[PDB]
DNA sequence: ATGACGCATCCTTGAGGTGTGGAGTTCCTCG
DNA sequence: CGAGGAACTCCACTTAGGATGCGTCAT
């Protein structure tokens, strides 16, 4: 509980990732 | 029968020089981050590819069974850690394929490795053959009977930034611009001259339009465009049986190649002046209708 | 209009859409208009299925030499139907003969009419069904032999062009974009029920998806295996029908279900290719009695039966084309003498040339059998891993492949759009780079 | 309240019933969810006229459910009790504009005790926040609204279906029972005559073994069931005897490798199928068990029994008999047959209440095991209901469900009629349902079953047929989850004035007669041969004395939104389908003006909808001024009625309100005293009525386009209002907290001079793309610090500024004008999760003109899209000198199969130049007097039924004797054709043209938003392409059929040229931009991205995969 | 780039086809937003998610072009180079 | 205060979900 | 080794996050 609950922003979500995340090179 | 099956594997470790000692693993390799990274998700969330899941869960197993056989605990434990980390690794290369898939958050089952590639949604039939391209754009279809056969109509917004390039080519070389980033300027600004010079620009210059369901071979087509006015692109009407565009509200996709090479493929095999004849039976296609 | 669940109504509707229409009449209507919408929404990806098939079956296809120069070519009947006597034009030559060029000089009264190396058009034809000819002889596909895959004057002249083929066209995209356009237009299902079932072969699309893949018809009929005297032994718990085959042939004897439309008689004389009972022929069966024109003839005019019987017609250098893709590979018996396994369907070309090795170095050849099978075997059948990877069965292929530690040379149009280079074909050949 | 816009009525028949409220289906639901006073009324409403309604609340049954809980003792107990409301701390728009919820607190009034000790202590402790609905029926959620929909899923039970072995050519059945909660059951018999059961979805098993691990044996297997074959076949099969050889067996089997014991299996069994707190089967899967088996009231809410499991057994051996009845177990005559699955008497209808109900049980059950975990640990007497109960779970789950489920979704507000119909879907998807690939190709089909249930016209168009719709105009769900039907009762030949309530199976055991059919003046019907209908569309006539029921009103299959469409007897089911799809996604427009044609659904469905403002107090007004309506009752109580002025909807259109009354009028209850958007007067308004004439003209509609005229830029008749919406807030970070101030670090003065000093545009000033909307700039920043530059600065000895903008931006393809700002902080009792600093809401409006491209529609789904526009005079005019202001192509009616547009065109243009038949004594004259619709000024707006419209010698009489322009000028021809002149060259066309006026909307599907084109933009990371997608400048998708087509016409340097350099690469996506603006010939092809991923993936898989060459490793 | 050859791989293949392992069964920090030893996503292991830059200190200075930081164990290389760089667990 | 450490509270138990369809095939248990 | 025949494997594939164990080591 600890060890997920504190800072519990590891979420693992495949349908929002790849799309949601810009590119940095133009 | 069960002969020769077994004689084939046989022979396919007969001339091989691999050997079936890597056919029973004593490690595993991991795949890059860039390629299952995190990302920082507003709200202090960190979004995770779930094969990064998966790999720190058999690294946690790893460890754990390292630390406990360091000293030498009794051997159910130990066999029991063992074949843990065996089923760990048989869910990180294929999740489906033994047992209970493992999941995540949700119900819904993690991807392993051999998820990834497989499947319409993988890389083959997702990645490879069509990758999404620039300068293609699309818009409305609307019929006009004003345009020679090889001739299209295309707004003034989509030819402006479409061949925006072309066009700061020949603002600089008007000397208009003094400096690349004034021809920015003046492309985002917008003046008479710059219309001036898409109406030059878009002459010679063939377009290759095309549709989404292309059933057939005459299905994407050249054409020469005009700058129409308005928010819709326009279309000859002897054409509409080959794209089979018609005008319930469709709308049409439309590419522009950018060798000179391909321009002249496109105006000698492509232009639609010339492919009068549909590839299956011989007979005309574009023709009144 | 079909009622519900593929039914008949018992009553019409007695008007129009301008008179008057009652709303219970309107209701029955929209049952059909849905099904169909559900029909065509599904048959889109479902023929874009069906042409990745036929796609992937038939690259690497592409024409690369010009002229082969064979006198061997396909019989086609010109100019049948002589009822009253009169030599007239037939139906279909438009698809069959039609664009299919010429080899010999066909010489009816001592003088050649239609002359060698020239394109089969209308006014020669009309010269020969003149004369009083009802038969010629074509280059084809079907009988081309080459070094380097098929040649030009073989084929005939591109359709879309008038003009003859090319040498480098990638006829094999075409013919698989031409079979495929027409099967969202198809849609032709049995509305009906009509007291029949069973009988009723797949009827449209999966007709062709059947007689591509080589599956067995779902009502697939015996073939008859050699000529002779036929009769009946069928018994209540399974019907049976046995053939003596004279001239010293062992009898062949074949089971059917108790509804069979037999077309056999009892006691009666069959031939060495014919069919015994209702329902179309396995292939497979044609090809082990018939040879290889009687196998070529009927797939091609079962294709063209459900084409030109729905409305659209294409030519069948397409089908043909096809065929010749299919019909490859030889099994093997008797292989001790030529060193390899029995069976391991080999394909004809390794099979030949090592065979004549061995009669080389002396030991006498190993006896073949040709076998068909189907457009997705036959694919992932392929010598380049990479194309099948890239089709279907991705870890399957992918662990054959691990294991038997084969190489893939960049031969092939999608191993060389994968990679992303210059395919060789229609202008990338390096006859014009 | 008769209180409406004139619309002279065309129809021909009256109806019995009118139509009943539209949005029930919410209210109604929730109110027994909550249970307010509403829904005490509606109980003793329903009780004294004896209807069926659920009897008690929802919370209450699951606040009993859960509340005796215990101890393995019961030494310590804890027990809940009734349910309290507290009104809330906030107001609705208070909610949404300030980003709260509508929230109200849940109190009980819980309870402590011990046994041994007997004292009890009682408390009082809240349960969370509940959320409420409005009066609209949506529920407000986060800012936003939202709305659950019915559901349809298939009902719990028992179903037999009789499947087909083809291999073995055979004819098995299988019985599979569906429980609530538990496992499912399967049963299957006919495979080899060996009846068996499968469970929990494992290798069937042998009945009989089953059989005896119940009080079942041998012996009275031979007593009783010792008469059908097929069972004392599988007796014969049978190996061991003895209950406890049964439970040996089957724990050995379902549970391998673990000792098997009679405690195991005993336990295993009771606690899978005989536990009501594992296996919670449903009232209706109980209801419909015993109504279905013979079971006569057994505990309503109990378990399965081995009763139920014999009961199937039977079941299925006699339907491999082939009995026709039998006596049921427990009950009398009942049929063996097997069943179906798609027919609405197995589909049950899951409403609003019930899913918050399910989701609140899944909480409880949470805090339930909780409460028990701590009790068992807490020590005794010493601790308080306040004390060991934690409510998170509960909480938790209310969020998951109304944040995270996919039956809470958006509304549609582009128009009311798109709410409307948004909370009447009987969507059947969603978890515990169907999906799109699994369920065939029976389910996405109509059923006879849908005869006022489910819109057999109205559904998406796409994958979704079938699956999704609209519930029925005459629709009200039952309790258990039904659709129920109305109807008027035959008896004795003729028929009663009372209304009956029908579902699926109880219609399928009537027959139903037919609405339009002639009434007479006896009300027996007069024709000897009555139309009717009977079970399973079976059409069929009868004569008449036999008939049993009759169709209230002819509107009824269809539904709401499509009962509007005039003439809707002259189509063909795709165009019917078409037009009710696509009038239901129309902007709203400025002068929003009711049709000129119609049907009696524009005033209905825009009352009964939300946006339209009513005073519900008879009395007097006293002042209507720009925004407050202020009005004195006849009480004599002061209200004022705000209205909803130029405010924002969810897509972004306006539901600005409008005032109808002046400040001297009387007023009665439920009267509108205002409109909303898309409405004039209290009418439904979608689109306006134009002049067309039917002609190729020029070539410029081929194949089913449209022309308009100028006329309609200059009068904005067809013109709309959008607002766009942005919502932008500072975080605190890491780098000093976020401020929105006008100071943006080194930009011109013009860029924010219309910004503000707190830094937002000022409220009503103009904004165009490339502007600024807020300013925002975070105070800090790590931004070139290396020791180089470190020293750099040293040198110069100024200090660059950290700081960076990160302002608002108004998108790149908007214009608009500012309709209004809202401004929040952390200060306030605001509610805002953490690091937020400033919260600012700046709502923009635009205002566009119709324009070529901008998609046009009708209601008779004759779709196109605007081709050209032309000035007044080039378009042609009649012979009084009129223009005509549409022209549409004339070739698309015939062959679309759409002859019910003409119609609507000649009615049209009879009411926009108004008729006069004054005793022509013609018989059709004579109809339409008694009808009384004979005399109309030029002007009055018709109304014609959907089923009961105009019909045609009326329209074309109607035609001949319209009143004369002049003295005796009557214009167009008595054969709806005219002599319609040429504008362009002036000679009139060859032969007269067919002019009228129709109704034309104008669709969602907007031009500028759809123009989309890319250059150079945002990518992908994993695989470096081009972003898919339309609001992010995307690139298109080249699939593999292009890819096809390019290798047939064999174009091979085009197809590399566009699937290499154009994307998924980086050396060539930097080069060919690069090259071309500084001019050079365009570089050489490279090696894919996705190849390079391909690879690594294939590595990583430990397969040894490797790039070989002639010589090893060549170029790459 | 002529043949396309696969077979399987050992021990001393993956060796040879990594840079190190990893033994620390989480991601980066959640504290300071920071890479960590041994772990996913780790510097030392997988390519420096900053380019020109290394973890600690000491070499994030545009001038160290693809030089071995001493005490953090990464090569100051490319971003790209983390989607190269490879590593793998001994079971 | 978190995310770490160093242990370490006498009666003992899940949870739901799992409604196609197609032929390939190969083992595997029974003639 | 020769039977049924039922698993196993391929292919058709569209929003915010329910805690502790308590105590305290260390910053
Ligand atoms: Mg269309
Ligand atoms: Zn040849
Ligand atoms: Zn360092």
């Amino acid at each position: 509980q600890r060890a997920a609950m504190r800072h519990p922003g590891s979420t693992a979500v495949p349908s929002d990732e790849m799309p949601e995340r810009p590119d940095d090179s133009l | 029968t069960r002969a020769l099956k077994r004689l084939k594997v046989v022979s396919a470790f007969l001339q091989t020089s691999n050997s079936p000692k890597g056919m029973v693993l004593d490690c595993v390799p991991v795949i890059p981050p860039d390629l299952r990274p995190m990302v920082q998700l507003d709200g202090g969330r960190f979004a995770t590819s779930d094969l990064n899941d998966l790999y720190r869960r058999v690294i946690n197993r790893n460890n754990r069974l390292k630390r406990l056989l360091d000293l030498g605990a009794p051997e159910i434990i130990v066999n029991n850690e063992k074949r843990m980390l065996q089923e760990a690794v048989d869910a990180l290369f294929d999740n489906g394929r033994r047992g209970r898939p493992v999941t995540g958050p949700g119900n819904r089952p993690l991807k392993s490795l051999s998820d990834m590639l497989k499947g319409k949604q993988g890389r083959f039939r997702q990645n490879l053959l069509g990758k999404r391209v620039d300068y293609s754009a699309r818009s409305v279809i609307v019929v006009g009977p004003q345009l020679k056969l090889h001739q299209c109509g295309l707004p003034k917004a989509m030819a402006l930034e479409l061949f925006k390039p072309f066009v700061m080519k020949r603002l600089v070389d008007l000397n208009h611009a003094q400096n690349i980033k004034s021809a920015k300027r003046m492309v985002e600004r917008g003046r008479t001259v710059v219309y001036d010079v898409l109406e030059e620009v878009i002459a010679e210059h063939p377009v290759l339009l095309n549709r989404a369901p292309t059933l057939h071979r005459l299905g994407i087509q050249a054409f020469e465009p005009q700058l129409v006015e308005g928010k819709a692109i326009q279309i000859h009407p002897l054409v509409c049986t080959a794209f089979n565009a018609d005008f319930d509200g469709d709308q049409m996709a439309v590419h522009l190649p950018l060798s000179a090479e391909a321009q002249a493929e496109a105006r000698i095999l492509m232009l639609s002046s010339n492919n009068i004849l549909k590839p299956a039976d011989g007979r005309p296609v574009t023709m009144p209708t | 209009v079909s009622n519900a669940k593929n039914e008949t109504i018992p009553r019409p509707i007695k008007a129009s859409f301008r008179e008057g229409l009652s709303v219970l009449e309107y209701f029955i209507s929209t049952h059909g208009a849905r099904k169909g919408l559900a029909d065509t929404a599904l048959r889109t990806a479902d023929s874009g299925y069906l042409t990745r098939r036929l796609v992937d079956v038939s690259q690497d296809v592409i024409i690369r030499e010009e002229d082969c120069g064979t006198e061997r070519g396909l019989k086609l009947p010109i100019a049948t139907r002589d009822a009253d006597g009169t030599l007239r034009k037939a139906e279909d030559v438009e698809t069959s003969v039609y664009a299919r060029m010429l080899a010999e000089d066909v010489v009816i009264d001592g003088k050649v009419i239609a002359p060698a190396n020239v394109d089969l058009g209308d006014v020669l034809i009309d010269a020969l069904v003149a004369h009083g000819v009802e038969e010629v002889k074509t280059r084809s596909i079907l009988t081309c032999e080459s070094q380097v895959g098929t040649c030009a004057m073989c084929y005939g002249r591109s359709l879309a062009t008038g003009k003859l083929v090319d040498i480098g066209e990638a006829v094999g995209i075409i013919a698989a974009q031409s079979i495929g356009e027409p099967g969202t237009q198809l849609t032709m299902r049995t509305f009906h029920t009509g007291g029949v079932a069973g009988d009723d072969i797949t009827q449209g699309l999966p007709r062709v998806v059947e007689l591509f893949e080589a599956r067995t018809p779902k009502g697939v009929a015996p073939i008859s295996e050699a000529s002779g005297r036929v009769r009946i032994e069928e018994t209540e718990k399974t019907k049976k029908i046995v053939v003596t085959p004279d001239d010293g042939s062992d009898e062949t004897a074949f089971p059917i279900s108790k509804r069979a439309r037999l077309l056999v008689g009892e006691g009666d004389h069959v031939e060495v290719g014919q069919k015994l009972t209702v329902g179309a022929t396995n292939p497979h069966d044609v090809l082990r009695i018939l040879g290889q024109r009687a196998v070529q003839v009927h797939l091609v005019g079962e294709v063209q039966k459900v084409y030109n019987s729905q409305g659209v017609s294409i030519h069948d250098k397409h089908i043909e084309i096809i065929i010749r893709q299919m019909l490859r590979r030889v099994t093997i018996i008797e292989s001790g003498d030529a060193e390899l396994l029995p069976g391991e369907l080999v394909e004809r070309t390794k099979f030949e040339t090592e065979n004549r090795r061995v009669v080389q170095e002396g030991g006498h050849p190993a006896s073949g059998r040709p076998q068909l099978m189907g457009i997705t075997k036959a694919s992932l059948a392929t010598e380049s891993w990479l194309s099948a990877a890239s089709f279907q069965e991705t870890t399957r292929v992918l662990t054959d492949a691990a294991i038997n530690a084969k190489s893939d040379s960049l031969i092939g149009l999608k191993e060389n759009v994968i990679i992303g280079k210059l395919i060789p074909a229609g202008t990338g050949l390096s006859r014009y780079r | 309240a008769s209180t409406a816009p004139l619309r002279i009525s065309f129809a021909k028949i009256k109806e019995p019933l009118e139509v009943p409220n539209l949005l029930a289906l919410q209210t109604e639901s929730f109110d027994w969810l909550l249970g307010n006073d509403a829904w005490k009324a509606r109980v003793e409403s329903a009780l004294e006229s004896g209807q069926d309604v659920p009897t008690k609340s929802g919370l209450e049954e699951i606040f009993e459910e859960i509340s005796p809980i215990e101890d393995f003792s019961g030494s310590m107990s804890l027990t809940f009790r009734d349910h309290r409301f507290e009104p809330p701390k906030n107001s609705i728009d208070e909610c949404k504009d300030r980003d709260f919820t509508y929230a109200a607190p849940l109190f009980v009034t819980a309870e402590f005790t011990n046994n041994e000790t007997g004292e009890i202590k009682s408390q009082t402790v809240f349960m969370g926040d509940f959320p409420l609905m409005t009066n609209k029926g949506t529920f407000v959620i986060n800012g936003t609204e939202r709305v659950v929909v019915s559901q349809l899923v298939r009902s719990p039970g028992v179903y037999f279906d009789s499947s087909i072995d083809k291999t073995s050519d055979k004819d098995i059945f299988s019985a599979k029972i569906i429980p609530s909660r538990g496992a499912w059951l399967e049963m299957e018999i006919d495979k080899r005559d060996m009846v068996g059961v499968r469970i929990d979805r494992k290798r069937k098993q042998s009945v009989t073994v089953l059989l005896k691990a119940l009080g079942w044996t041998t012996e009275q297997i031979l007593e009783e069931f010792g008469e059908y074959e097929s069972m004392r076949a599988t007796l014969e099969k049978d190996h061991t005897q003895g209950q406890d050889d049964a439970l040996l067996d089957i724990y050995r089997k379902l549970r391998p490798g673990e000792p098997p014991t009679r405690e195991a299996a005993q336990t295993l069994l009771e606690n899978l199928y005989f536990n009501p707190k594992r296996y919670d089967l449903a009232k209706v899967g109980r209801y419909k068990v015993n109504k279905k088996l013979g079971a006569d009231e057994p505990l309503d809410a109990g378990v399965l029994t081995t009763d139920d499991v014999i009961a199937t057994i039977k079941y299925l051996v006699k339907l491999h008999a082939g009995e026709t009845e039998t006596v049921g177990e427990s009950g009398r005559e009942i049929v063996v047959e097997t069943d179906d699955i798609d027919h609405f008497g197995n589909r049950r209808i899951r409403n609003v209440g019930e899913l918050i109900q399910n989701q609140v049980r899944t909480g409880l059950a949470r805090m339930e095991r909780v409460v028990r975990e701590r009790m068992t640990t807490q020590d005794v007497e010493a601790i308080t209901p306040q004390t060991l109960i934690n409510i998170r779970p509960v909480v938790a789950s209310i969020k998951e469900f109304f944040g995270t489920s996919q039956l809470s979704q958006f509304m549609d507000q582009n128009n009311p009629l798109s709410g409307l119909t948004h909370k009447r879907r009987l969507n059947a998807l969603g978890p515990g349902g169907l999906s799109r690939e699994r369920a065939g190709f029976e389910v996405r089909d109509v059923h006879p079953s849908h005869y006022g249930r489910m819109c057999p016209i109205e559904t998406p168009e796409g994958p979704n047929i079938g699956l999704i719709g609209s519930l029925a105009s005459y629709g009200r769900i039952n309790p258990f989850g039904f659709i129920e039907t109305p109807y008027r009762k035959v008896v004795e030949g003729q028929v009663t004035d009372d209304v009956d309530y029908l579902t699926a199976d109880e219609e399928d055991r009537f027959v139903i007669a037919q609405a339009n059919a002639a009434l007479g003046d006896d009300m027996r019907f007069a024709e000897a041969r009555v139309l009717v209908r009977r079970r399973g569309g079976e059409v069929d006539y009868v004569p008449g004395d036999d008939v049993d029921y009759m169709d209230v009103s002819p509107r009824q299959m269809v539904s709401v939104a499509t009962a509007m469409i005039p003439f809707l007897e002259h189509d063909d089911a795709n165009r019917a389908l078409m037009g009710a799809n696509m009038m239901r996604q129309a902007v709203p427009l400025i002068k929003s003006e009711s049709p000129l044609v119609g049907t009696g659904m524009e005033y209905r469905s825009a009352a009964d909808a939300g946006d339209v403002v009513k005073a519900e107090k008879a009395g007097v007004v006293q002042e209507v001024s720009a925004d407050y309506i202020t009005t004195t009752n006849d009480d004599g109580t002061y209200i004022t009625y705000r209205l909803a002025k130029f405010s924002r909807s969810n897509q972004g259109t306006s539901v600005n309100q409008k005032v109808i009354v002046a400040e001297g009028d009387r007023i009665i209850e439920g009267q509108v005293l205002a409109d909303g958007p898309a409405t004039e007067n209290g009418e439904m308004a979608l689109g306006k009525n134009l002049l067309v004439a039917f002609m190729p003209w020029e070539g410029h509609n081929y194949e089913d386009a449209i022309i308009l005229s100028q006329r309609l830029v200059q009068d904005d008749v067809l013109s709309s209002i959008h607002i766009e919406e942005h919502e932008v807030d500072a975080r605190d970070t890491k780098l000093g907290p976020e401020e929105i101030t006008r100071d943006i670090p080194n930009v011109s003065e013009e860029v924010l001079a219309d910004l503000d000093e707190r830094g937002i545009i000022r409220i009503g000033a103009e904004v165009v793309a490339g502007d600024i909307l807020v300013g925002k700039v975070t105070p800090k920043g790590e931004t070139e610090l290396t020791p180089e530059e470190r020293l750099l600065r040293a040198i110069f000895g100024e200090k660059a500024r950290e700081v960076r903008d990160t302002s608002l931006k108004v998108p790149h393809g908007e214009i608009g004008k500012v309709i209004g700002v809202r401004v929040f902080d952390r200060e306030e009792g605001d509610e805002l999760p953490p690091g937020v600093n400033q919260l600012v809401r700046v709502y923009v409006a635009q205002k566009r003109k119709i324009t070529d491209g901008d998609k046009l529609a009708g209601r008779h789904g004759n779709k196109g899209v605007i081709s050209k526009i032309n000035p007044i005079e080039d378009m042609p005019f009649l012979e009084d000198g009129t223009p005509v202001d549409i022209i549409l192509n004339p070739l698309a009616v015939p062959s679309r199969m759409n002859p019910g547009q003409v119609l609507e065109i000649h009615l049209g243009w009879l009411a926009s130049r108004g008729w006069d038949v004054s005793g022509l004594a013609e018989e059709w004259a004579q109809r339409l007097q008694v009808i009384g619709a004979d005399k109309v000024e030029p002007g009055t707006n018709v109304a014609t039924p959907v089923f009961d419209g105009a019909r045609e010698d009326e329209l074309a009489g109607l035609l001949q004797h319209t009143i004369p322009n002049r003295d005796g000028e009557r214009m167009v021809l008595p054969s709806g054709k005219a002599r319609l002149f040429d504008g362009r060259s002036g000679e009139p066309f060859p032969e007269p043209i067919s002019v009228g006026y129709m109704y034309i909307l104008k669709l969602h599907h907007l031009v500028d938003d759809k123009l989309h084109a890319r250059s150079t933009g945002p990518y992908s990371m994993i695989t470096q392409q081009p972003l898919g997608g339309k609001a992010q400048f995307g690139g298109q998708r080249f699939g593999e059929m292009e890819v096809w087509a390019l290798e047939a016409y064999g174009a091979a340097y085009a197809l590399q040229e566009l699937l290499t350099i154009k994307s998924d690469d980086v050396t060539g996506r930097v080069k060919v931009y690069e090259a071309i603006v500084k001019g050079e010939n365009i570089p050489e092809p490279g090696i894919p991205e996705s190849f390079k991923v391909l690879i690594k993936e294939m590595q990583s898989l430990c397969l040894n995969v490797e790039v070989l060459s002639s010589d090893g490793m060549s170029i790459e | 780039f002529d043949e396309l050859r696969i077979g399987l791989a050992t021990a001393d293949d993956i060796r040879q086809w990594s840079h190190g392992e990893v033994k620390k069964p989480e991601t980066i920090n959640y504290r300071t937003l920071k890479p960590e030893k041994d772990g996913l996503f780790c510097e030392k292991i997988f390519g420096p998610t900053r380019d020109w830059e290394c973890y600690c200190g000491k070499y994030k200075r545009v001038r160290f072009k693809g030089i071995i930081c001493e005490r953090c164990g990464v090569e100051v290389t490319r971003a790209k180079v983390r989607r190269e760089r490879m590593g793998h667990i001994e079971l």
